[PDB]
């Protein structure tokens, strides 16, 4: 069942509901349905003030429906708990369904945006736009690139990038416009915890219809490494070394890593490292006696000038001693 | 690795571990409890050496529980009290069951606030780990003298 | 209710012995 | 089924009782109290009523041992973040057992006045989602800030408003 | 018809009566009609306590019956973790088929039981075990749209590119049912995405069959031709113009498949979309390219293949747009011959 709060009062929806759109089950299976299955539209907001409709890529909602798998630390899709497979016979059912219960109640050019799934923190990428010209005379392209900083609910946080191009497509002549994403090129810096808007619109002539595309892009930061032996004896001293590598392009300074972990470490013991130098590693190396048996979890957390709350875990199994 | 890290005392997250339950009010029983040696063996152990229930009650040289009596102090005790107090470690609310794990993570908190040497810890842990015996035993044991710890 | 499943037919159908098996390739042939 | 007692061993000091509790009883902190024909009533003690996913009767039956041990004893959980095409696992160290989380959740519970559907694990689920909705909508406040410490300091500071 | 009584308490898990039933009956594996002992039901229901008591007494770990399931199968298919664990223990075999060739580390995948597999795979199962239609447990993994479970198998090197024997490999079969999650592990992996099945399918094929339009870009994106053609010579166009379904049509023709192409039968995306009568991709094929009085075999026009059914709406969209009703085929008929005919 899924707990759906209204602003109020909660609502239990059975995850099937959701699934075969059984709106009327519960009140809130219409809010969650939408939640995964709404279509989204872009308007163009032109400086005259008249709002235009654009061509825009296709906007999927409710990807990579994700929980912690049974037993491990592994990642299970559960998606198809909620939803049909895209263009499938069940989900045309249940979309025609809906709208028929939801009623009776009440161009030349082709843009294609190639995107890193992750932009490394401080870090680069190059981006693609790939645009095709189907007119039978070449037309003058205005393409417009822009980076904007997004918190996780979808809030506007800050205007990082933007970049005009001007185009020439011959007729009937795809062209690939590769661009770099560079962090120093931002005119801020993207706000903490917040996600990379990246949009490319193209406007030709006075056709009144602008190609847009957009895409998500994390902000991955460097990898906390941690190595600690798989099984452990209780009462008896464990090291676990951790590892970073300045990735960066500044110095890490005001560095503490901080150890946690129930089972394991008594509340937490933060400790200060060295300043770490731009393509050099950290290596902190950790002593602790596991004091409970069991399927226990270390965890660790390094906070720094350039990125705070960087976290990672590993699992060890703690047995008992030999008797 | 490398890096040895050095500690850092930090309270940003010191609220994050403090319960929301009030304890109640338990009435407490003392045992005091000293590092002698044995002499019929020549054994490290923790001897029974006063008890508080109501009064002190104090240990003799023959296994009988002397007169009960007010706690009095001496001055020397208390000033070397409140120095050790000051900087003393402290784990409060400790989620452990047996004294291995208690004594296990005493010495890690000793060595994250300095208080003891890294090398100390296996002594000190084969001290605290020390069989913890009792009144009854002492006469079985052929007397008890006082000892120290020393690192071998 | 609550006494079903003591029934051969209906353990026969709660052990799902068509899931135990290679169902089809389907190809759909256009 | 229901309610009932049994004396499974005995000595001439002591009975070693068997108590057993209906798979429908009413969750919260209960007295077991003892009537001795001629004589007052006796409490002889306090014990905390839960939802059991391990009896074939509740339910929340769980029909697996590995999803009983992931869904309801593990402590250390994993909240998936970032985008679609990037997702970040953050440990999460979710805190059920810690000492007083039990007793916080039944004082929650308690705002809730119809006491005799605490029975039902859907009516308990839909009062404390809302209740920690509006809570959640109470104590967040506006834009360190982001360093977490699991589900334990958050419903302490929601529920008390230290921390 | 009712079970018998040692079967009953293995499904309720009362192990004093199945102990005062062992006691009567020293025989722990008696056989129900269908052929299953009690630690079948026990593995089924994950009844630990009467399954250890059923094994101390006796019971057969590795019985087979008629069909092959033996109690590792169902305990493997249903997600017992803790009961393929005491079943291993006990000494279960792990490469054992049932009647259809499947092992347990078959039935663990098709259900998406990741950790269950892992336990198999760390107990020696054969990764590469084939049915009797050459499904390998990846292929399995991909049916069920089990991500984890694709990404686990991977990790334990099973091969990417396994075919059935339909030569299916898993990017086919994840192309087949829609599960683009799978088909971008796959994918990511190394999978080929131009892998031929029997009749020369692609994976794209497949997507634009099926109207999947995710797997469809992704498959393009990771570099898939879109300008491949099966025995018959059909294109992707071709395949999507025929089914109709028009969110491929127009992907496929804004990314510049050519809506010109040809078959072995000279017929084009125009006339596969007149003889099944879709209406909006005939009208996107010709807002686009598409030559309105094209010709194939016979010489016939769209106009003589949407006359042949009787399709008006297309009649008067290949008629409005450039079609020409004089054009006749080799016999002489022309678009009003075949309407007079049917």
């Amino acid at each position: 069942q899924i707990l759906h709060p209204s602003a109020g009062s909660c609502d239990l929806v059975p995850v099937r509901a959701v699934k075969e759109g059984t709106l009327g089950l519960t009140p809130a299976v219409s809010d969650l349905f939408a939640a995964i299955n709404a279509s989204c539209v872009v308007w163009k907001c032109c400086e005259d003030g008249t709002l235009e409709l654009t061509d825009s890529n296709t906007k999927y909602v409710g990807n990579n429906i994700s929980t912690k798998g049974v037993g491990s630390d592994r990642c299970e899709d559960i998606t198809q708990n909620y939803k049909y497979p895209e263009g499938s016979l069940q989900e045309k059912e249940v979309l025609e369904r809906v709208e028929k219960e939801k009623m009776e109640r009440e161009s030349p050019l082709y843009l294609l945006l190639k995107a890193p799934s992750s932009l490394p923190l401080r870090g680069d990428a190059q981006i693609s736009v790939t645009l095709v010209n189907h007119s039978e005379q070449e037309k003058a392209v205005q393409l417009a690139i822009g980076v904007q900083a997004v918190h996780y609910n979808g809030v506007l946080a800050a205007k990082l990038w933007r970049k005009k191009l001007h185009l020439t497509l011959s007729a009937n002549l795809e062209k690939i416009i590769t661009i770099g994403l560079f962090f120093s090129n931002f005119e801020r810096n993207p706000p903490e915890n917040t996600f990379l808007r990246l949009t490319a619109m193209a406007t030709h002539s006075e056709s009144n219809l602008s190609c847009f595309a957009q895409e998500d892009i994390a902000i991955c930061r460097p990898h906390l490494a941690i190595k600690m032996p798989e099984k452990a004896e209780q009462y008896q001293p464990l090291t676990a070394s951790v590892s970073l590598q300045n990735s960066l392009d500044a110095p890490m300074e005001d560095c503490v890593i901080s150890i946690l972990g129930r089972g394991l470490i008594h509340r937490e013991r933060s400790y200060r490292f060295r300043s770490v130098w731009p393509e050099n590693t950290m290596c902190a190396k950790f002593q602790f006696t596991p004091t409970h048996v069991g399927l226990q979890r270390l965890t660790v957390e390094v906070d720094c000038n350039m990125f705070q709350n960087l976290t990672n875990y590993k699992s060890v199994t703690v047995v008992a001693p030999e008797l | 690795q490398m890096e040895e890290p050095a500690a850092h005392d930090t309270e940003a997250t010191a609220t994050d571990y403090h319960t929301t339950s009030h304890p109640g009010t338990h009435k407490v029983y003392v045992e005091l409890q000293e590092l002698v040696m044995d002499e019929k063996n020549q054994e490290l152990r923790w001897m029974e050496a006063a008890r508080w229930v109501q009064l002190e009650e104090n240990l003799g040289e023959n296994g009988a529980w002397g007169r009960p009596h007010l706690s009095h102090l001496t001055f020397w005790s208390l000033l070397e009290l409140r120095r050790v107090f000051t900087k003393g470690t402290v784990l409060l609310d400790l989620q452990e069951t047996s004294l291995a794990g208690v004594a296990n993570q005493l010495l890690d908190r000793f060595i994250f606030e300095d208080q003891i040497r890294p090398q100390d810890r296996e002594e000190l842990l084969r001290a605290l780990l020390l069989k913890h015996s009792h009144a009854g035993e002492l006469e079985a044991l052929g007397g008890v003298k006082p000892a120290v710890l020393t690192r071998s | 209710e609550e006494l079903q499943d003591d029934y051969e037919d209906m353990m026969e159908e709660n052990l799902e012995q068509e899931e135990y098996e290679d169902p089809d390739i389907p190809e759909s042939q256009m | 089924k229901w309610w009932s007692a049994v004396v499974e061993e005995r000595d001439a000091q002591s009975w070693t009782i068997s108590v057993t509790t209906p798979a429908d009883a009413v969750i919260g902190h209960y007295s077991l109290l003892l009537q001795v024909s001629g004589r007052k009533q006796l409490l002889l003690g306090q014990f905390t009523l839960l939802f059991n996913p391990w009896n074939r009767e509740d339910a929340v039956f769980l029909k697996n041992e590995a999803q009983r041990m992931e869904y309801l004893l593990n402590q250390n959980g994993l909240i998936y973040l970032g985008t679609a095409d990037c997702i970040q696992a953050e440990s999460w160290d979710f805190g059920q057992f810690e000492g007083d989380v039990i007793d916080l959740s039944l004082r929650l519970l308690s705002k809730d006045k119809q006491v005799e559907k605490w029975s039902q694990p859907v009516h308990v689920a839909r009062v404390l989602g809302a209740l920690l909705h509006f809570l959640k909508e109470q104590r967040v406040l506006p834009t360190l800030l982001n360093k977490r410490r699991g589900s334990v300091p958050i419903l302490r500071q929601w529920l008390t408003g230290r921390g | 018809v009712r079970l018998p009584a040692l079967h009953i308490a293995a499904r309720n898990d009362d192990t004093r009566t199945a102990a005062v039933l062992l006691q009567n009956d020293p025989n722990p594996d008696v056989l129900s009609k269908t052929g299953f002992t009690p630690l079948h039901i026990a593995a089924h229901y994950e009844n630990l306590n009467v399954a250890q008591l059923l094994l101390n007494r006796g019971a057969s770990v590795n019985f087979t019956p008629q069909n092959g399931i033996t109690p590792l199968h169902i305990a493997s298919r249903r997600g017992n973790v803790i009961m393929v664990r005491l079943l291993l223990d006990r000494g279960a075999q792990i490469e054992t088929k049932t009647k259809d060739e499947l092992t347990p580390l078959h039935c663990a995948a098709r259900n998406g039981h990741v950790r269950i597999s892992e336990i198999l795979l760390d107990h020696g199962a054969p990764i590469q075990a084939k049915t009797k239609n050459g499904l390998s447990p990846i292929h399995m993994a991909a049916q069920g749209d089990h991500l984890d479970c694709v990404r686990l198998l991977l990790q334990y090197d099973a091969e990417i590119d396994d075919i059935t024997l339909d030569h299916l490999t898993p990017l086919h079969v994840a192309a087949h049912c829609g599960h683009h999650r799978v088909a971008k592990v796959l994918l990511d992996k190394g999978a080929k995405p131009n892998s031929r099945a029997l009749n020369g399918f692609t994976p794209l094929h497949i997507a634009c069959k099926k109207n999947h339009v995710r797997v469809m870009e992704l498959l393009l994106k990771t570099g898939a031709s879109i300008d491949a053609v099966t025995e018959s010579g059909l294109t992707p166009l071709h395949v999507a113009s025929f089914m109709g379904h028009l969110p491929i049509v127009k992907n496929l023709l804004q990314r510049g498949a050519s809506p010109n192409v040809s078959n072995v039968k000279v017929e084009t995306p125009l006339h596969m979309a007149a003889r099944a009568g879709h209406t909006e991709v005939a009208k996107y094929l010709l807002q686009n390219k598409a030559k309105v009085n094209a010709k194939a075999k016979d010489d016939q026009t769209p106009l003589h293949c949407a006359a042949r059914i009787g399709h008006t709406n297309m009649v008067k969209l290949l008629l409005e747009n450039n079609a020409n009703p004089n054009l006749a085929t080799t016999a002489g008929h022309t678009p009003l011959h075949i309407a007079a005919r049917e």
